[PDB]
């Protein structure tokens, strides 16, 4: 009997929260991002009986990367020459060459334009993809730049290219950062190995659909998370662990032009084609691709128990989700992947290359949003990088009979970085608690 | 300065009371991120001017003289001290916590009502 | 305060291609789905398919995928449709509503046309 | 938390100072937003650090050894004290308030210096 | 108020050490103005509460029971304390200060271990 | 210049000119000064000096 207040300090106790958190850079950094803060020394620390709850779904720090990534694209790219007054009427005859119609671009379209002296005008000409011109009413000679008729268009500054350096975050004085390790986690539920780390590990901010690219791998079998609401889910994320490899090549040699727009800012665009004309392509075993299929339809039918399971490509929208999207060198691809998909299945170590023809645009939007299209300019030479990819992201059509079917998609750049901050979960410490005990002052 | 932070949790209450003065140093280390120091130091600055009240500011573990009662709930705790680690007591008797505060400052001022003669001369 | 107008319709002869219309109005277009129901006389609902506007991604009702289109056009907020060789039991009324939706799954529809 | 702020003044000074407590918790918290509040922990911390230098962290109410005198001018006070309320002694001992801290300063040295010989050992 | 900052500078560390209190109380206050402000702020703060782990925030002058030892290097010192002024002192030791403050952790929270049984009561 | 850059117009109402400047230390930072007649701008100084 008798027990009176006594109040700890201290303690260690946490509530759920969500707080704005510090981005760190490598020390070789890019030459808030570009310099500092400063790069750490990771630590892992492992606990025991730890009892904790996630949800890949709600954790707060997947919208505020959205915020950064964007922030940072537009603090970039906001004092580069606007591109305003090259949107004129184009005239297109474009057949100088043994074969134009793989582009229909040609040099030798031509157009008016301002120049150093201003008030008297220039003709030039250069070289454009049909995927980025449209043709006017009645006179089938004249075109215009697609984006014109609604937005101002920006080029992208020519000493500049950004690319993916990763990027981790640090929690601030007060915070903490739980991580959780189990290997078969769903992404919603209960973990058992808990853990606490000063920062996340590397994050790179890379754009694809169809798939992900060029990220990290995962530790055990495959797995597969989705959201439990409902059955009718927007996008399932589908992880690897085997790496599949990828190659892809521009082999034609593209060759720099440029004008110059008094007030004196500099524009690029392609001029002369040099070599044999071919089309862009990549490469892919269909072992690998064939066995890591099987693997997932066979994991993919726990969720299904009994129904036929078959794919088949992609339908309908805009290029940026008919085909695969990703970009290497510092020009973008487009890329149909109908033979890679049209595949089915039932209940119950290089040959066989291959092959897949894309196509280059120049003209691009920010996979969402509209009045600020991008522009980039051309890459002398040829371009080739090897890649490999982790992960695919499946959205399942009406469920029909028998059979169920799932088909590739993922226009939404949220899902990307879902993908790769599903462990984090940052939580706010209380160090203030009370308790019985019997003391007594003795004053 | 950086290392077992938060190890002790999930241990009993008594060892973890061991562990405590390690973790009283946690104040380590767009263009939005000056906000966040501020808001450490500030929410900081608030509990220890707070425990300035409850004359335990240079204690991080503290006594005072407000008797205990079941009206917050009750158990034996003579075994579950050792048995129920923090973060279950913590949802245990949250919901009562915020009168506790209004104890302490009652008990705090009718001691230093007696304190107002005792102070300090030649 | 947010609306959904539509425009097009009326009478059509046997065998031919139709179209309708929906015009968006001030709310977002790039945070929300869009469905197409219709409704014989006297008879219960069905749906036909759901469009999303951010990128143009169909999908469509298992008895209807070699006669329905659905495509959008962001720049000004609207939503084309067609239907191609209509046929007698097709005679219905046509709405255009709303579907409120999270990160991560979908539900109910609020705001009918 | 938020009630009888400023609630008792007027009244008379020993009563008064029976409800600091209830003044002592006020620490809280265009596009330059963040100027304001840096300002109030600052003149918190300021104003502050003197009553730690006086030997009065801990206590809302503090003596300490120095002896007043009239030179700061005089009166009874022994019912002064219920009468004039808190507002009216500011402006009567203002003009000399700077110089007291003067006195103060020296008050709390030459106790720390004494005690200097006996502050830690087996 | 300022005078004399940094004063006595170069005495002996006797007479040094009666001149401290009052650099004590060094604490004021384009547009990177604001940073400068809030770093003043967070590094008083973090001094300051490492002298309320060691026990002595009461204190401009403190002791804690932990005995010194030649492991970081002996001197007389009984001289050395007017011959070096200050500023030799500080390149004399810092190779080992690092390591002084786990003693003081240690020992500190001992103390407060026996503490633990006798603090408050009816 | 104008086949490199834009020209800016200094505004007609507005000239700026030699106002002096000096600089004061945040707080926790002090300034030293040396005033030895004969220092070659690198090197020990023996009449240190403090301002605010």
């Amino acid at each position: 009997e008798n027990l009176w207040v006594t109040v700890y300090y201290g303690v260690p106790v946490w509530k759920e929260a969500k707080t704005t958190l510090f981005c760190a850079s490598d020390a070789k950094a890019y030459e808030t991002h570009a310099c500092v803060p400063t790069d750490p020394n990771p630590q892992e620390m492992v606990l025991k009986n730890v009892t904790e709850n996630f949800n890949m779904w709600k954790n707060d720090m997947v919208d505020q990367m959205h915020e950064d990534v964007i922030s940072l694209w537009d603090q970039s790219l906001k004092p580069c020459v606007k591109l305003t007054p090259l949107c004129v009427t184009l005239n297109c005859t474009n057949a100088t060459a043994s074969n134009s119609s793989i582009i229909e671009g040609m040099k030798n379209c031509s157009f008016n334009i301002t120049t150093e002296l201003r008030d008297k005008r220039e003709k030039k000409n250069a070289l454009f993809y049909k995927l980025d011109i449209v043709q006017l009413d009645g006179n089938s000679s004249q075109y215009r730049l697609i984006n014109c008729n609604t937005s101002v268009i920006t080029q992208a500054c020519p000493k500049v290219s950004f690319d993916p350096i990763p990027i981790h975050y640090c929690a601030p004085a007060g915070y903490a950062i739980l991580k959780c390790n189990n290997k078969t986690f769903t992404g919603t539920g209960p973990c058992n190995n808990v853990s606490t780390v000063q920062c996340t590990h590397g994050i790179k901010p890379v754009v694809s659909t169809q798939l992900l690219l060029n990220g990290s791998l995962a530790e055990g079998e495959i797995i597969i998370r989705s959201e439990n609401i409902t059955k009718n889910v927007k996008t399932i994320i589908v992880h690897l662990n085997e790496s599949v490899k990828i190659e892809c090549t521009r082999p034609n040699n593209k060759t720099r032009t440029s004008i110059r727009i008094g007030p004196g800012q500099w524009f690029y665009a392609t001029g002369q084609v040099i070599g044999d004309i071919r089309e862009a392509y990549c490469n892919i075993n269909e072992s690998k691709w064939n066995e890591t299929l099987q693997r997932v339809s066979k994991k993919l039918k726990e969720y299904f128990p009994h129904k036929n399971i078959t794919f088949q490509p992609s339908s309908g929208g805009d290029l940026e989700i008919t085909t695969h999207s990703f970009n290497c060198g510092g020009e973008f691809f487009y890329c149909n992947t109908s033979s890679l998909f049209n595949r089915t299945y039932m209940a119950n170590n290089s040959t066989r290359t291959i092959t897949i023809h894309c196509r280059i645009k120049q003209i691009i939007n920010m996979w969402q949003e509209v009045g600020r299209a991008m522009y980039a300019p051309p890459i002398a030479g040829n371009i080739t990088c090897i890649s490999n990819i982790t992960g695919l992201l499946l959205t399942r059509d009406y469920g029909k009979n028998n059979t169920e079917t799932f088909r590739p998609g993922g226009g939404n750049m949220k899902d990307n970085w879902r993908s790769e901050l599903y462990k984090y979960k940052v939580v706010k410490i209380e160090p203030l608690g009370v308790a019985p005990t019997r003391c007594k002052r003795r004053v | 300065v950086f290392l077992g932070f938060l190890g002790a949790a999930g241990s009993t209450m008594g060892a973890a009371s061991m562990t405590l003065t390690v973790q009283a140093r946690n104040l380590l280390s767009g263009i939005k991120q000056l906000q966040a120091r501020v808001l450490a130091v500030e929410r900081y600055l608030r509990d220890q001017q707070l425990l300035g009240i409850w004359g335990c500011s240079g204690k991080l573990i503290c006594c005072t003289n407000v008797p205990w009662n079941s009206s917050w709930s009750n158990r034996n705790l003579s075994e579950i001290w050792d048995n129920m680690t923090w973060l279950q007591w913590d949802k245990e008797i949250s919901n009562y916590t915020q009168i506790i505060y209004g104890l302490l400052e009652e008990s705090q001022n009718q001691q230093e009502k007696n304190e107002q003669d005792l102070l300090a001369l030649d | 305060q947010v609306r959904l107008a539509q425009y097009g319709g009326g009478v059509k002869r046997l065998g031919a291609t139709m179209t309708l219309s929906c015009v968006a109005s001030g709310y977002t277009f790039n945070d929300y789905y869009i469905h197409w129901v219709r409704q014989a006389p006297g008879q219960g609902f069905e749906l036909l398919g759901y469009i999303d506007p951010a990128n143009g991604r169909p999908d469509y009702a298992g008895a209807l995928r070699e006669r329905l289109s659905f495509y959008r056009d962001k720049s000004m907020e609207t939503l084309y449709m067609d239907l191609r060789s209509l046929r007698y039991d097709d005679t219905a009324m046509y709405y255009c509503v709303r579907n409120v939706g999270t990160a991560g799954s979908l539900l109910h529809y609020d705001h009918w046309g």
